[PDB]
RNA sequence: AUGUUU
RNA sequence: UCGGGCUCAUAACCCGA
RNA sequence: GGCCGCAAGGUUAAAACUCAAAUGAAUUGACGGGGGCCCGCACAAGCGGUGGAGCAUGUGGUUUAAUUCGAUGCAACGCGAAGAACCUUACCUGGUCUUGACAUCCACGGAAGUUUUCAGAGAUGAGAAUGUGCCUUCGGGAACCGUGAGACAGGUGCUGCAUGGCUGUCGUCAGCUCGUGUUGUGAAAUGUUGGGUUAAGUCCCGCAACGAGCGCAACCCUUAUCCUUUGUUGCCAGCGGUCCGGCCGGGAACUCAAAGGAGACUGCCAGUGAUAAACUGGAGGAAGGUGGGGAUGACGUCAAGUCAUCAUGGCCCUUACGACCAGGGCUACACACGUGCUACAAUGGCGCAUACAAAGAGAAGCGACCUCGCGAGAGCAAGCGGACCUCAUAAAGUGCGUCGUAGUCCGGAUUGGAGUCUGCAACUCGACUCCAUGAAGUCGGAAUCGCUAGUAAUCGUGGAUCAGAAUGCCACGGUGAAUACGU
C-alpha cells in the first residue's frame, strides 16, 4: 500500500504480502480493538466451544445459538436455535445489529 | 618452557653473538682448502656450549620447543589463539 | 570444542584487526613480540583504567598505539604525569621512539572485555555469580542492545565440581558472519580455583 | 539410496564410431591411462583381421554374443535364510557383464603382450573356449538350478 | 551366553 | 597348545601352524 | 499340632531371625532378538587396497643403568613430535653447586670487560698482564661483575574426578529449547504432534495453541562464466624492424594477472499436485532447483583427552622432585599389532629422443653461469629480497633399440670395500654417491578398508619443521574410470 514495498525486486512483495494475507483473515475483527472484550457473541456455540474456554475464565457475557447437541454450560446467556438452517442463519444474527450501533447511539 | 630451562638456553644464544659472531670464520678459512695448517683445527676447543646448531626456538610467547613457526615465533597454541584476536596483521583463517 | 572463536573468523569483515601495519619473515618475528610486550605492562597498570582494546600500528621505526580505555583520565593522573611515564615504557620495550595516545570508551557496560573483566572481579569481591551475571552484566540489554550473553566456567562458588551457568537475553547467533559479536575472556583467579568468563555482545548484524 | 540417476557416457570410438565400445576401452583401461587403452582396444581388431576377416566391428560383437549372459541371481535374505533368487539381466548391464569377464581372462592369459592376450579371447568366444566364455554358461549353472525361486 | 565375563 | 582374526570385551566361532 | 484323604496331598495356621521397605497407577527417557516410516560409501553395484613379502614409522611386550613422559573401542597406536647425532631432553651413570641457572632487593669491593696460562671430560678452580664508561653541592650513586646474608627463587613433581583455556566424539545429526496460555493432584504435556514436502524443526496446510531463542538455509572464501579499469616484470594480435630470439620499437587487441562489479532467484514455460507446498520435464544461459569445493560443528554425552604449551585450587620437594657439565638412552630385541613405502613386472623394465601443468620458496637465503670430478659434489661467481633471478631440467604420456615371461632384461633388502657433505663433533645414532652383492617376493588365509566424478585410481610438483636425516603431514596440478535395481 504505502511506499515501502518498493524495496526488493518484483517478487519479494509476495513474501511479506502473503504474511498479511493470513493475518487479516484470522485477526479479522480486532484491528480496531486493543484491550479486551465486553460480551462476546459466537455463532456455532457448541462447535466453537473452545472459543468460549477463555470466556468462562474471565466472566465476559457470552451469547450464542445452541442446537440440540450444544453445551448449555459455558454460555452464560442461553439462546438455542440452530447452528444450521441456511435461512435462519442470519435471523437471530440480525437482531444484533439493532442492539449495537442502531441501539446505542 | 621452564624458566630454569629457558635461561639455560639463553646462554646457548649469547655465545653465538660472541664467538660465532665473527671468530667463527677466524678458524673456518683455516679449515677448508685455503693453502693451511692443522694447529688451529687441533687446538679447536673454543666452541663448546656454543654451537650455531644447538639453539632451539620454543614458542616466543610461551616456550614450547615444538610446533614453531619461523614467520612468527610462537607455537600453534599461542599463534592460533592470538591470531583469533588479531595480534597479527592479515592472518584470517585460510579456506580456499 | 563445539563452538569455535566467534571473533577469530571475523578479522576479514565486520570486524577490524588489532595490529595493522606490515612485516616480513624478518620483522614480523620481532614485531610479534613487540605488540605483545607492550600490551603486557600497559594492561597491568591500565587495569583499574577500564580497558576495552589496545590497538597497535607502526609508521616507521616507531609504534602508534591507541589505548581504548573507558576512562583514560587515570591514565593521565597529574595531567601528563602518568601518561608520560608509560610513554617511555613503550619506547624502551619497542626498541624505537614510538608515539602514543588514547581514545576514551563511552558506554563501557556494552563492551566485551570491559564487561568481562567486570563480572570476573565481582567474584573475589564476594558476590553471587548468578545474581550478578543475570543483573550487573546483562545491563547492556538496557542500552537498546540487540542481543548478549555470558557463559561462566567451572568450580563456580564453593563447588568442587566444575560446571557452567546459562542465563542469556536477546539473540547471539554466533553463526552469522555479518552479525558481528564482541568476544573476550578473563581468568578471574578465584580464591579457591580459577573460573573463566565469556561475554557475547552482538550489536546489530552486518 | 532414495535418488535415481541416468548414465555416464563419454567420447565414443575414436573413428569407428561406437559409444558402448568405449567401455571396452575404459573397463579395460587401468591407472587412468585411456591414452593406452585406445592402443589396445583398437590394435586388437587390427590383429583379428586376418584372424577372422569380416569387419572387425562385427567380429567383436559376433563372438561377444557367446559371452553375454541373460539371467543371474541376487542373494536375498528371508527369515534367516538368504535365497539366491534368479533374475534375467537386461541388455544394459548384460553387454557390460561380458566385457568385464572378457577383459579379465585376457589379462590372465599369462603369455606376453595384451594385444594378443585380448584377441585370443575375442575370438575364443565364437569358437568357444577360454575363461571368459566359461563364465557365460558357468553362470547358467547357478541359473535355473534355482528356478524353484523366482 | 555373559559382563563382579559362555 | 600357541599365533591371528570376530566382539565394546570374554567364551564360543573362523584361519593357520 | 488337630481334622480330612488310599495316596498325592488338602484345611486350619504360627514363631525365631532379617530388611526399610515391599507395593499400585501413571510420567520422562532408555532399550527390545516390538511395529510403522526415513536417511548416510551402511549394504547392495563396481574399482583399488591391508593382513602375504622386504623395508619405514608408531605401539604393546620384552629388555636395559635409562630405554623420559602423555595418548588406549570406534573417539590411542607416521598421535602430542612439521622434524632425538650434541643440542633438544624431561630418563640414566658419573663429575659438580646450594639464596641458586632464572627475579626483585640490602651491604661490601670492583666500570663493564680483554686476551691468554695452567689443570679438568667438561661443569670449574687458581692465576698473568691489560680496559679504566655515565654524573656528583664528592659521600654518594645508574647499569653491571663477584661475594656475603637472607625474605625469597626454582620443580616437564601429583592430582585432566579441584580447575581455565583448548580439543576429540555422535555429527553437519536436525535437532535442542524457552516465555505466555491451556490440560493434569502431580510427575509432565502441548508447541515440537499430525498431511504433504524438503538435504534439512525446509516450506505450505492443519491444530489449544500463540510467539520467540540457539541450530539447518544466507552474508565470508573460492571456482564456472562476462564486463570495467590497470597494463609492468606479464601479453603479442594488424605494423614494420629485426643478430630472427616478443629479441627492437611499438602496440594495449589477447591470455594473463586483480580491485569493483553482472549473474541463479522455483526467476519464467508446461504438467502433476489442495487451483498448498512442492515435484517432474523445458527454455534461456558458463552456470540450474541449497551449481561444485571450503569455513562454519545447536542444547549436550563419554568425570572423553591435555596440570607436559601455558594458566591455575590443593598437595608435595627445599646442600633438593632444585641447578650445571660430560658421556649414554629415547635409534634396544627371542615376539605381537596399527598406519605406511616398494616390488613381485610386458597396460613392463632398461637405452634414445621427445610432448606438455598448477601452487608455492627464498639476504647466516635461493644460488644461475663456467671449470674439474664417473659421482655425490667441490671451485668461480652473476642474478633475484623477486608476474624481473635462483628453486625449476614435471612425471605419466609419445615415437624408436631392445628384451622375451626366465625369478628374469623383474624386484630391490642385505652386506663389503671406497667416498661426498651438514656440522666441535656423525662408533654408539646422519642424508647422499661409487663399485661390488644382489633379498624376500610370481599378487597374498580368517578377515578387513577406502572411494559416487575430475571422484577412485595412477604420475609427478611445491611448502612447512628445519645446521644436517621424510615411505609422514599440508598443498598443486597432469591424466583419468566402474558402478549404482534397490533398501
Ligand atoms: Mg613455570
Ligand atoms: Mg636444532
Ligand atoms: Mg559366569
Ligand atoms: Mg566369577
Ligand atoms: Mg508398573
Ligand atoms: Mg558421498
Ligand atoms: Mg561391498
Ligand atoms: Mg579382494
Ligand atoms: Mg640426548
Ligand atoms: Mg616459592
Ligand atoms: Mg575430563
Ligand atoms: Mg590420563
Ligand atoms: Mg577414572
Ligand atoms: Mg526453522
Ligand atoms: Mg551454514
Ligand atoms: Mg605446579
Ligand atoms: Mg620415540
Ligand atoms: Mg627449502
Ligand atoms: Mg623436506
Amino acid at each position: 500500500q504505502d511506499g515501502t514495498f518498493d524495496k526488493l525486486t518484483k517478487k519479494e512483495a509476495l513474501m511479506r504480502t502473503r504474511e498479511l494475507e493470513k493475518l487479516e483473515n484470522s485477526l479479522g475483527g480486532i484491528k480496531d480493538m486493543g484491550g479486551l472484550p465486553d460480551a462476546l457473541f459466537v455463532i456455532d456455540a457448541d462447535h466453537e466451544h473452545i472459543a468460549i474456554k477463555e470466556a468462562n475464565n474471565l466472566g465476559i457475557p457470552v451469547f450464542a445459538i445452541v442446537d440440540t447437541n450444544s453445551d448449555p454450560d459455558g454460555v452464560d446467556f442461553v439462546i438455542p436455535g440452530n447452528d444450521d438452517a441456511i435461512r435462519a442463519v442470519t435471523l437471530y444474527l440480525g437482531a444484533v445489529a439493532a442492539t449495537v450501533r442502531e441501539g446505542r447511539s | 618452557a621452564k624458566q630454569s630451562m629457558k635461561a639455560r638456553e639463553v646462554k646457548r644464544v649469547a655465545l653465538a653473538d660472541k664467538y660465532f659472531a665473527k671468530r667463527a670464520e677466524l678458524k673456518a678459512i683455516i679449515s677448508d682448502v685455503n693453502a693451511r695448517w692443522n694447529a688451529v683445527l687441533k687446538l679447536q676447543t673454543l666452541p663448546r656450549d656454543s654451537s650455531p646448531s644447538r639453539q632451539r626456538n620454543r614458542c616466543r610467547q610461551t616456550g614450547r620447543p615444538h610446533g614453531f613457526l619461523r614467520k612468527f615465533g610462537l607455537s600453534r597454541i599461542k599463534v592460533r589463539e592470538a591470531a583469533m584476536r588479531g595480534e597479527i596483521p592479515g592472518l584470517k583463517k585460510a579456506s580456499w | 570444542g563445539q563452538k569455535v572463536h566467534p571473533n577469530g573468523i571475523r578479522l576479514g569483515i565486520v570486524k577490524p584487526w588489532n595490529s595493522t601495519w606490515f612485516a616480513n619473515t624478518k620483522e614480523f618475528a620481532d614485531n610479534l613480540d613487540s605488540d605483545f610486550k607492550v600490551r603486557q605492562y600497559l594492561t597491568k597498570e591500565l587495569a583499574k583504567a577500564s580497558v576495552s582494546r589496545i590497538v597497535i600500528e607502526r609508521p616507521a621505526k616507531s609504534i602508534r598505539v591507541t589505548i581504548h580505555t573507558a576512562r583514560p583520565g587515570i591514565v593521565i593522573g597529574k595531567k601528563g604525569e602518568d601518561v608520560e611515564k608509560l610513554r617511555k615504557v613503550v619506547a624502551d620495550i619497542a626498541g624505537v621512539p614510538a608515539q602514543i595516545n588514547i581514545a576514551e570508551v563511552r558506554k563501557p557496560e556494552l563492551d566485551a572485555k570491559l564487561v568481562a573483566d567486570s563480572i570476573t572481579s565481582q567474584l573475589e569481591r564476594r558476590v553471587m555469580f548468578r545474581r550478578a551475571m543475570k543483573r550487573a552484566v546483562q545491563n547492556a540489554m538496557r542500552l537498546g542492545a540487540k542481543g548478549i550473553k555470558v557463559e561462566v566456567s567451572g568450580r563456580l562458588g564453593g563447588a568442587e565440581i566444575a560446571r557452567t551457568e546459562w542465563y542469556r537475553e536477546g539473540r547471539v547467533p554466533l553463526h552469522t558472519l555479518r552479525a558481528d559479536i564482541d568476544y573476550n575472556t578473563s581468568e578471574a583467579h578465584t580464591t579457591y580455583g580459577v573460573i573463566g568468563v565469556k561475554v557475547w555482545i552482538f550489536k546489530g548484524e552486518i | 539410496r532414495r535418488r535415481v540417476i541416468g548414465q555416464r557416457k563419454i567420447l565414443p570410438d575414436p573413428k569407428f564410431g561406437s559409444e558402448l565400445l568405449a567401455k571396452f576401452v575404459n573397463i579395460l583401461m587401468v591407472d587412468g591411462k585411456k591414452s593406452t587403452a585406445e592402443s589396445i582396444v583398437y590394435s586388437a581388431l587390427e590383429t583379428l583381421a586376418q584372424r577372422s576377416g569380416k569387419s572387425e566391428l562385427e567380429a567383436f560383437e559376433v563372438a561377444l554374443e557367446n559371452v553375454r549372459p541373460t539371467v543371474e541371481v541376487k542373494s536375498r535374505r528371508v527369515g534367516g535364510s538368504t535365497y539366491q533368487v534368479p533374475v534375467e539381466v537386461r541388455p544394459v548391464r548384460r553387454n557390460a557383464l561380458a566385457m568385464r569377464w572378457i577383459v579379465e581372462a585376457a589379462r590372465k592369459r599369462g603369455d606376453k603382450s595384451m594385444a594378443l592376450r585380448l584377441a585370443n579371447e575375442l575370438s575364443d568366444a565364437a569358437e568357444n573356449k577360454g575363461t571368459a566364455v566359461k563364465k557365460r554358461e558357468d553362470v547358467h549353472r547357478m541359473a535355473e538350478a534355482n528356478k524353484a525361486f523366482a
